[PDB]
């Protein structure tokens, strides 16, 4: 029944339905990575709590994590590991049991299906103005822009939600509620306020910025 | 967004004193005593208080009108 | 005075003098404020300041003319 | 440009005396303070000079109020 582990991040936000290298930098760590490759190849990644320690315990553990996929692994005699993941879908975990290794007990996942998308094709194009008008603008964020071209024809608020929220940087405490949050329209609300925010706040620079220009 | 810029608004002193000064902790005592918002505030109270708390902080340094007008 | 300097003598403790004469404002048993350039401490931060040790005979030396 | 060039070359060579005047300045004497600290004294007085330090410190001209802070 795809038994998963609990294996906490310690510096790095790993999101949902999104490739990026997941670096296993803890030493204390190594012997979870045996027995994830003892679970059918899979491996769950639980998001940056309060400030990392390297006590194994459950109750200084949580059960909200991302789930991650394994297609190769290639080490380094340093402790460190970098596998190459594509998540699925979030995974809860409702009875833990310790270990070591803290094994977890899966149940069925928290998926969700799109029904009258017509709201949902005006609520892309809105989210999507947001920030493609906000990194065109402002460019201390420093994120792509020659991807337009296949991402407009792409229509899954799944996706793209935490693909925005992968992109753009911010708050890790509301970044890591994207990567828990049930409420998949939540997100989309949230990051659309804070590109909103972004938006005000470099209008405000630029004009404050060009006041002191206006000022000397 | 109010809020959100209040808390851009302190962050803009935080600026001002990543090269100025090499602790922020003194300046960040008005920051958290923003917490006046929360405190009763009934909603026109709250914004006069909100608009005397963000813009009175002129001259982190020295300026002891800005001193002033932090104590007040 | 003299019964002051002696019993300071006495517990082996300091001996002071704290003028109470024209001292008719905060400011002057008080400090003045930091933030501006025209600045003294109190007299009995002075008193503090000329002993090296927590507990002086500290005497606050003719209440009857304080104005 | 006298005004300017002036300011230039000035600035420097007051803002270099300046310098070496703050370290043997307050720099010196916290460090006195340090001295006397082996009993534990407090340093949230020194935290709170040291805003007005670092403030000043990066302040390599006028900044009077160094002056008043070296007294405090």
């Amino acid at each position: 029944r795809l038994e998963l582990p609990v294996i906490p991040l310690r510096n790095t936000v790993i999101l949902p339905h999104t490739t990026t290298p997941v670096d296993v930098g803890r030493a204390k760590s190594k012997r979870a990575v045996e027995e994830a490759m003892g679970a059918d190849r899979l491996i769950f990644l639980v998001a940056q709590r309060d400030p990392e320690v390297d006590d194994p315990a459950p109750d200084d553990l949580y059960t909200w994590g991302v789930q991650a996929v394994v297609k190769q692994a290639m080490r380094l005699p340093d402790g460190t590991l970098q596998v190459m993941v594509e998540a699925r879908a979030r995974a809860q975990v409702t009875d833990y049991i310790p270990g070591p290794y803290l094994r977890a007990r899966g149940e069925v996942f928290s998926e969700i299906f799109p029904i009258d998308e017509a709201v949902v094709r005006v609520l892309v194009e809105e989210l999507k103005e947001a920030f493609e008008k906000y990194v065109a603008n402002h460019k201390s964020l420093r994120l792509d822009r020659y991807q337009l071209e296949a991402v407009k024809g792409t229509s899954d608020p799944a996706m793209l939600a935490d693909t925005i929220a992968y992109h753009a940087t911010w708050t890790v405490a509301e970044k890591q509620e994207i990567l828990e949050l049930t409420d998949l329209e939540a997100r989309l609300k949230k990051v659309l306020g804070l590109l909103s925010r972004d938006l005000e706040r470099f209008e405000l620079d630029k004009r404050v910025a060009q006041r002191v220009k206006e000022q000397m | 967004d109010t809020n959100q810029r209040e808390y851009y608004l302190r962050e803009q002193m935080k600026a001002i004193q990543k090269e100025l000064g090499g602790e922020d902790g003194l300046s960040d005592l008005e920051a958290l005593r923003k917490k006046i918002e929360e405190v009763g505030m009934p909603e026109a109270v709250k914004t006069k208080a909100l608009k005397e708390l963000d813009r009175l902080e002129r001259m982190q340094q020295g300026s002891p009108e800005a001193t002033v007008a932090r104590t007040y | 005075t003299s019964l002051g300097r002696s019993i300071a003598r006495s517990m082996n403790r300091k001996f002071h003098r704290i003028s109470l004469g024209g001292v008719r404002d905060e400011a002057e048993i008080r400090g003045h404020r930091r933030t501006y350039i025209g600045a003294m401490p109190g007299k009995l931060i002075h008193a503090m300041k000329q002993v090296g040790v927590i507990n002086p005979v500290i005497l606050l030396d003719e209440i009857d003319k304080m104005s």
